[PDB]
RNA sequence: ACGAGACUCUGGCAUGCUAACUAGUUACGCGACCGGUCGGCGUAACUUCUUAGAGGGACAAGUGGCGUU
């Protein structure tokens, strides 16, 4: 995955002496995918979910649909 | 060199502490009950848990686990946790006690209890340990 | 069908290795015909106890440079002289071969034992294993080095050198290299 | 010098200024009633025969 | 469809196609014991003493070769040969000879039912071949 | 009643087994799929060299065979495997003929229909197809289906209109008239994930189980309780008898056998050999059912081997 | 938490499924001596091969042993 984590620009600013020159990097959301971001799930991370409660069943209780 | 992540790991507590009501046995079955169960986003990798989760199954059908504890495991240790003898371990019919502690009991009244018998101490005050 | 190559019997084989046949086995179905399966068995921890001899001296004969990879020509040349140690003994050239080879192993071998002490070292036996390697490979080595620029032919040579192995006089490369590294173990002692 | 032989019982470790040799516990088939330890060389079996020449001939230990 | 279960050694690969015959085998067009170096001659005669010619003679097999090497070629078409007679004997008539044969060939080359995984390595850059860099300048 | 005891058994499989097709109306043909990826067919031969070995074994699977059915005739044999698909084998010309694929996920169990014209498979995607060979389409659920796995589907095979029974993972059950495909049943109660229900060939009553070890029978034209099956966890096998008023069940390794007749136990089974330091737990049998005749049992394990159980003699 | 790992590709993986004579695919009187080799020719064979998209397989789960088990 890390090879789609990266954005870069580049500018230079001016001193006499010298210039200083700017690499701007940063590291790309997963979580805003907006379609770019893996739709796909961590890999290392499993994906759980939370369980879901009901009753445990003492007496049959039935239902008519 | 077959030393299981911790990520691994991990996924087999967080799986069978969450989750652990709807797995089976079979690790055939295994991967795909935890496919079914959380989202494993390779193959290798739900092998990985799967052999792992099959590796505690048998663990717990052959007892217990130092490091694992569930509500379930709490409520049939619980069960198997009641164990009550007949007779009390306690309650006998003659109890050795030495004359001091007699001097000690009878100090509160309680020496006419019948269940005491005199114990005599032993010959010396041989108790220490050399010293060395 | 349970015989090599179908004219080398093995069945009435000799046993000629009390509980060395553990590291080669020509006497079962574990003996194949051809010196060659390709290198395969070079894989695991002691797959080479499968391996038959054959095939073994005949992997190794191919070194030293000018036999870099080129197997076949090493095959037709074990071949040649297995049938002249054959014809001279007359028998099945198995016992003869044998008993060259553990002729040649070095009975014990000088290690350099001690922290900073190389004046004297330990004489140790040598594993069976080992000790075999070595031979097939000094051997071979002494085949090569008296075929250039020698009067001698190769895949004749290695026929003398394989009798009087097993015979066990000294004019042999193999059994006299491992005789003299014997005796400087036996001043190491 | 006469050769006797060995056999193995259980393989104990492996020893070796650079690491050459391995310390073994034998037992003697032809007196089958005592049990020693060797360093023998080279890559020993489980179980298998060794060629040793002496029976008091030991290397340093450790 | 149809599994043609084929044979291969190395990058070699070699299918025998086998039907109802008269036991004779053809390779690529030719016989069996005509092979130019001659010196793996035995290897591919190896199945007929192996089985036994009791075996091979209802049975009509051609055999197609291609891959690089002289000895590529065999330990590949022997496969493909042997596999090929488990695959049409075992469709049809029995199952207890089926074990006994498969048996034999077991206990004398494990190759000849299942095919050598191992094949070449790939060559990274720094050195001559695979694993071996080049010399280091001092 | 039967003394249920084994004398020997054969060895020679390399897999497991998921369903044993015994039928009546041929001699010594039987189907059995395998999720090793095949299907086998024993001949009874009853010889002491050997108690029987297969003369032809097919191998033509994606993955591991869920389910098999057999139809009307025998030289054809449908097949469902664990790529969730359904084939064709042909038993004349080695090789298949047809193949009916809808489904993504595995189908875990498949049923046949009374006539010979409908097939019926469901999958883990909440997802139960039944088409024809004609074309005219029958049902696929699609709305308000079982929230979770459906593990099995069954038929009612009986003279009567056939009514199917849909459990799964997900504790409830449903029951569908194919006439209509309509819902009209709902039941809740079980206790865990259900896996193998038993349907006797009448239509009225269905038995459902599963690996709660809670086992209640379902009926399947009206819907009401009949018996509470109880013992060990993990139960994967239900079977009556279609010629007698016996049954059985596998729950675990073990297998508990009763009547019809008066649910008593007829001849308890324990076999081992006693070992020193043996650690794990005997075979463990996966699936029951009966023989063509009815003369013996046949017991289908999770050890690579199907165990037939014979009388005594004596 | 980053790194290690998982992750991607790559030889093992069509022993079943996505199917073009332009690369290959047993059937089809001729050519060859009169029944067996030409890759020059003919069921548009309903793709097993080397041509590949899906799916599958292996996990220290099997056994034995060692380990403060």
């Amino acid at each position: 995955p890390v090879n789609y984590y990266v954005d870069t620009a580049v500018r230079h600013v001016l001193l006499r002496q010298g210039v200083l020159g700017i690499k701007v990097k940063i590291m790309l959301p997963w979580d805003p995918t907006g379609k770019i971001g893996p739709k796909k799930p961590l890999p290392d991370h499993v994906s759980i979910v939370e369980p879901k409660d009901e009753i445990l069943p003492t007496t049959p209780i039935s239902e008519q649909k | 060199g077959r030393v299981r992540t911790k990520t691994v790991k991990k996924a087999a507590r967080v799986i069978i502490e969450k989750y652990y009501t709807r797995l089976g046995n079979d690790f055939h079955t295994n991967k795909r009950v935890c496919e079914e169960i959380a989202i494993i986003p390779s193959k290798k990798l739900r092998n990985k848990i799967a052999g792992y989760v099959t590796h505690l199954m048998k663990r717990i059908q052959r007892g217990p686990v130092r490091g694992i504890s569930i509500k379930l495991q709490e409520e049939e240790r619980e069960r198997r946790d009641n164990y009550v003898p007949e007779v009390s371990a306690l309650d006998q019919e003659i109890i050795e006690v030495d004359p001091d502690t007699k001097e000690m009991l009878k100090l509160l009244d309680f020496g006419s209890l019948s269940n005491l018998q005199v114990t005599q101490p032993t010959v010396g005050m041989n108790f220490k340990t050399p010293r060395g | 069908d349970i015989k090599l190559f179908g004219k080398w019997s093995t069945d009435d084989v000799q046993i000629n290795d009390i509980s060395l046949q553990d590291y080669i086995a020509v006497k079962e179905k574990y003996a194949k015909y051809l010196p060659h399966s390709a290198g395969r068995y070079a894989a695991k921890r002691f797959r080479k106890a499968q391996c038959p001899i054959v095939e073994r001296l005949t992997n190794s004969m191919m070194m030293h440079g000018r036999n870099n990879g080129k197997k076949l020509m090493t095959v037709r040349i074990v071949k040649h002289a297995f049938e002249i140690i054959h014809l001279l003994t007359g028998e099945n050239p198995l016992q003869v071969l044998v008993n060259a080879i553990i002729n040649s192993g070095p009975r014990e071998d000088s290690t350099r034992i001690g922290r900073a002490g190389t004046v004297r070292r330990q004489a140790v036996d040598v594993s069976p294993l080992r000790r075999v390697n070595q031979a097939i490979w000094l051997l071979c080595t002494g085949a090569r080095e008296a075929a250039f620029r020698n009067i001698k032919t190769i895949a004749e040579c290695l026929a003398d050198e394989l009798i009087n192995a097993a015979k066990g006089s000294s004019n042999s490369y193999a059994i006299k290299k491992k005789d003299e590294l014997e005796r400087v173990a036996k001043s190491n002692r | 010098q006469p050769i006797k032989l060995a056999r193995v019982t259980k393989v104990l470790g492996r020893t070796g200024s650079q690491g050459q040799c391995t310390q073994v516990r034998v037992e003697f088939m032809d007196d089958t009633s005592r049990s020693i330890i060797r360093n023998v060389k080279g890559p020993v079996r489980e179980g298998d025969v060794l060629t040793l020449l002496e029976s008091e001939r030991e290397a340093r230990r450790l | 469809q149809s599994v043609q279960v084929f044979g291969r050694k190395k990058t070699a690969t070699a299918v025998a196609h086998c039907k109802r015959g008269n036991g004779l085998i053809k390779v690529n067009g030719r016989p069996l014991e005509m092979i130019e170096p001659r010196t793996l001659q035995y290897k591919l005669l190896e199945p007929v003493l192996l089985l036994g010619k009791e075996r091979f003679a209802g049975v009509d097999i051609r055999v197609r070769v291609k891959g690089g090497g002289h000895v590529a070629q065999i330990y590949a078409i022997r496969q493909s040969i042997s596999k090929a007679l488990v695959a049409y004997y075992q469709k049809y008539v029995d199952e207890a000879s089926k074990k006994e044969i498969k048996d034999i060939l077991i206990q004398y080359d494990r190759t000849l039912l299942v095919a050598d995984p191992r094949r070449c390595e790939s060559k990274k850059f720094g050195g001559p071949g695979a694993r071996a860099r080049y010399q280091k300048s001092y | 009643t039967e003394q249920m005891t084994l004398r020997g058994t054969l060895k020679g499989h390399n897999g497991w087994v998921t369903q044993i097709a015994t039928t009546p109306q041929f001699p010594d043909m039987i189907l059995s799929a395998s999720r090793d990826k095949t299907i086998i067919m024993w001949k009874l031969t009853r010889d002491e060299t050997n108690y029987g070995i297969p003369q032809r074994a097919l191998r033509g699977h994606s993955h591991f065979v869920s389910d098999v059915v057999i139809s009307s005739d025998g030289q054809f044999a449908l097949s469902g495997s664990w790529d969730g698909t359904l084939r064709l084998w042909d038993l004349t010309t080695g090789t298949t003929t047809r193949r009916f694929v809808g489904h993504t996920k595995d189908v875990l169990s498949v049923a046949f229909s009374s006539d010979n014209r409908q097939i019926v498979s469901g999958s883990r995607d909440k997802t139960i197809k039944l088409w024809n060979t004609l074309g005219v389409c029958k049902y696929t659920v699609q709305d308000e289906s079982h929230s979770e796995w459906v593990s099995c589907v069954r038929f009612s095979p009986n003279s009567s209109n056939p009514i199917i029974v849909s459990c799964g993972w997900d504790k409830l059950v449903k029951v569908w008239n194919l006439a209509n495909c309509k819902l009209k049943t709902n039941h809740i109660g079980h206790t865990g994930y259900l896996n193998t229900v038993t349907v006797s060939p009448d239509g009225s009553l269905c038995a459902s189980g599963g690996k709660d070890g809670q086992a209640m029978l379902w009926d399947l034209n009206e819907g009401k309780h009949l018996y509470t099956l109880d013992g060990g966890d993990i139960i994967n096998a239900l079977c009556f008898s279609p010629n007698r008023y016996w049954l059985c069940a596998a729950t675990g390794p073990s297998i508990k056998i009763w009547d019809l007749e008066g649910k008593i136990i007829v001849d308890e089974l324990k076999q081992e050999v006693i070992s020193t330091s043996s650690k794990a737990e005997p075979p463990q049998c996966t699936s029951l059912a009966w023989s063509a005749d009815g003369q013996t049992l046949f017991a289908g394990y999770t050890d690579n081997l199907v165990r037939v159980w014979q009388v005594t003699i004596g």
